[PDB]
């Protein structure tokens, strides 16, 4: 709507991108990143930091 | 110890083999941005 | 809205970009890093002296 991304959920609508990080909806949602580590994979590595 | 390895963040990638998985990419994410949206993250992780 | 030999040099505050249309449009915004200095500058109001 004009300039701003809007969202309706449960009866309510949520302007996006407006509030505090994390926090859908009044609730709070975690975030997390996976990526493979896969350097010279024919040999068997010990992971240490 | 012995070796390191370097780790980008340019997306996300799947259906992929993990012995062919690509250094550049992530697994899998859950409320990430890798684009520079209220300040100059872009190319870097950063809270949704 | 500038016109110049290369193109038409115009800002859209709803995508939030800096476009030029040269036959096909291009987002110098983008293309040069400009998107969050526009995203934090852009209103709704139109321009007045």
């Amino acid at each position: 709507v004009s300039s701003e991304f809007y969202a309706f959920k449960d009866g309510k609508m949520w302007e996006q991108f407006a509030g505090d990080y994390n926090m859908f909806f009044g609730e709070y949602k975690p975030f997390s990143i996976t990526f493979v580590a896969n350097a010279e994979e024919p040999n068997d590595k010990i992971f240490n930091t | 110890a012995l070796k390191k390895e370097q780790h980008f963040f340019k997306g996300m990638q799947r259906d992929l083999s993990v012995s062919k998985f690509n250094p550049e990419y992530a697994f899998d994410a859950q409320n990430i941005r890798i684009t520079a949206r209220e300040h100059d993250t872009l190319l870097s992780v950063s809270n949704e | 809205i500038a016109e110049s030999p290369s193109g038409l040099y115009f800002i859209d505050n709803e995508t939030n970009s800096l476009y030029l249309f040269n036959g096909e449009i291009v987002s110098l915004s983008d293309k040069l890093g400009f998107r969050q200095w526009i995203s934090t500058h852009n209103v709704h109001v139109n321009w007045e002296p």
